[PDB]
Formats: structure tokens, C-alpha cells, sequence
């Protein structure tokens, strides 16, 4: 997805520079991740997302951790809604990190605040959660 | 690329 590409997908955005600038550093840095713009909750609410997997390391071995990021159109200003989504090959960790519908807390999104706070800072944040308590763990 | 999770514990 090339720069170009990702401005047309946050037209309807409020800071669409700042989005744009900081879902590039996103994806440069975590090849797994993908922009996306799809409908959220009505069919006329599309929103963009950054959606696929970040590499997280537990107990020895290193994981390819499914996510999605959603931004909102005040993206970065109030911080992003964000999702463990597993596969049929593993189950979701309902926990102190994640909510019964996959929805993730974290301190970082909760006292999110710009420009200090940004997606890089999330994910690594993500990155050291994830690796102390897995979100999702493979079936037996 | 594939989506993997730590077994089941």
C-alpha cells in the first residue's frame, strides 16, 4: 500500500497527514500489518484499520499475534480501538488485557494522549503485555 | 504471515 493509497483511504479523516505518517512508520517497521478501510458497525462507517500480526515472543519462542487496530477519524488524537482476532487454530485469552469480545485494555490507550502517544509506542507496549500474558493460545 | 499462538496452558 503506497502513500497515495492511504490518503484516499483517510479522505473523511480530521488529521489525515498525522494518520497517514504514523501508519507508514506502522507498517515499515511490522510487515505483517496491513492497512485496510472497511465498514465499523454501520455500512456507511468506514474507517481504516492496520490488521494482521505482530511478533511476540513467550516462554521461549517467538508468535505471530493477530490483531486489528482500528483508527478513528480523530486518530491520533484519541487513540485507536483495538482487537485480538484469532484463527480457527487458536482460542482467544479472555484476561486482564482483553475483554470478552476481544477488545484490548491498556494503560497506554487509556491515558492516550498526543503527540507522546502513538501506534509505534502501542505496539511495543503490545509487543511486552503480549509476551508476559498471550491473548490467544493454539487449541489442543 | 500465518497467525500462530503459544499451546494451550
Amino acid at each position: 500500500v503506497s502513500e497515495s493509497q492511504l490518503k484516499k483511504m483517510v479522505s473523511k479523516y480530521k488529521y489525515r497527514d498525522l494518520t497517514v505518517r504514523e501508519t507508514v512508520n506502522v507498517i515499515t517497521l511490522y510487515k505483517d500489518l496491513k492497512p485496510v478501510l472497511d465498514s465499523y458497525g454501520t455500512g456507511s462507517r468506514e474507517l481504516m484499520n492496520l490488521t494482521g500480526t505482530i511478533p511476540v515472543p513467550y516462554r521461549g519462542n517467538t508468535y505471530n499475534i493477530p490483531i486489528c487496530l482500528w483508527l478513528l477519524d480523530t486518530y491520533p488524537y484519541n487513540p485507536p480501538i483495538c482487537f485480538v482476532k484469532p484463527t480457527s487454530s487458536m482460542t482467544i485469552k479472555t484476561g486482564k488485557h482483553v475483554d470478552a469480545n476481544g477488545k484490548i485494555y491498556l494503560p497506554y490507550l487509556h491515558e492516550w494522549k498526543h503527540p507522546q502517544s502513538d501506534l509505534l509506542g502501542l505496539i511495543q507496549v503490545m509487543i511486552v503485555v503480549f509476551g508476559d500474558e498471550p491473548p490467544v493460545f493454539s487449541r489442543p | 504471515p500465518e497467525a500462530t499462538a503459544p499451546p494451550e496452558e
